[PDB]
Formats: structure tokens, sequence, C-alpha cells
């Protein structure tokens, strides 16, 4: 019986409490941060 | 403007025209952090 | 950069009924500063 039994042994591991699986989740981006004024580089532009 | 945990000002017996505020005197804070500006105000509060 | 809104109380110095004081908490600071987070230049908190 011995050989029988261990033919047919074999383990699995499982989790005792089964996994909390969520949705995904749209990924909302908001502004942040302040902004102040940037002047123009270049300057006045020339005529014409 | 100044973050504390409790102040406030009594100066009972006096003779002076203040003798209570929801305030205290420049004089008596120990500043032990400083906010440079409100974004970085509003940073920490977003770093949880 | 924030404004205080001054007020006056005068002490009878009858001490049946206190005063009652504006009194603004930290608490209070930190819902300012979730109404506003997203703001693109700083907010003007009112101190009393």
């Amino acid at each position: 019986f011995s050989e029988l039994r261990n033919f047919f042994t074999g383990d699995v591991v499982i989790r005792d409490d089964p996994f909390d699986v969520w949705d995904g989740v749209k990924a909302t981006y908001i502004p942040i941060g302040v902004h102040g004024v940037r002047l123009d580089p270049n300057g006045d532009q020339p005529p014409l | 403007f100044y973050i504390v945990k409790n102040s406030g000002f009594v100066d009972r017996g006096s003779t002076g025209p203040v003798i209570a505020s929801s305030s205290v005197y420049e004089n008596v804070l120990k500043v032990v952090h400083t906010i440079a500006d409100f974004d970085a105000a509003n940073a920490l509060r977003l770093q949880r | 950069r924030a404004k205080f809104d001054l007020q006056f109380i005068t002490e009878e110095g009858g001490y049946s009924k206190p005063p009652n004081v504006k009194k603004l908490m930290f608490s209070d600071f930190l819902s300012f500063l979730d109404s506003h987070k997203s703001d693109y230049r700083p907010p003007l908190l009112t101190v009393p």
C-alpha cells in the first residue's frame, strides 16, 4: 500500500484567504503649482 | 502668518488699553519650521 | 500673503457671559489648502 500512496502524493499551496481583486483605475491628472509671467525672449519684432 | 498649537494673550489687572487678544505678540513666537510659499505649503499637504 | 480681519471687544468687567471670540484652527487651514490645491496663483487667507 505504501508505494500506491507515495505515487498518489503531491502537494499544493493555497492562500488561506483569497486575494481581494479590484478593477483598473482611470488615471486622472489635475493641475498643481502656480505659474508666473514669462516674457517673450526675443523682444519687439522688426517692422513691416 | 503663523501656525501654532495653541495661543492667546491675557494681561489681567493691567491698566493698559489692551487686556486680552486672540493672538500674541511677535517676540513670544519661536519659529522652528518655515514654509516658504503657497506652493510649498500645498506640496507638504500632499505628501501622505 | 494674508488679510487679517480685525475685531474689537470691550471688557466691561462683569464676568458673567464669556465673549465669543473667533478662532481659526489648523484644521481650517488644511481645509483651505484642499479647496485651492489646483489654483494657478496663490489664494488669500483671511485670518481673524
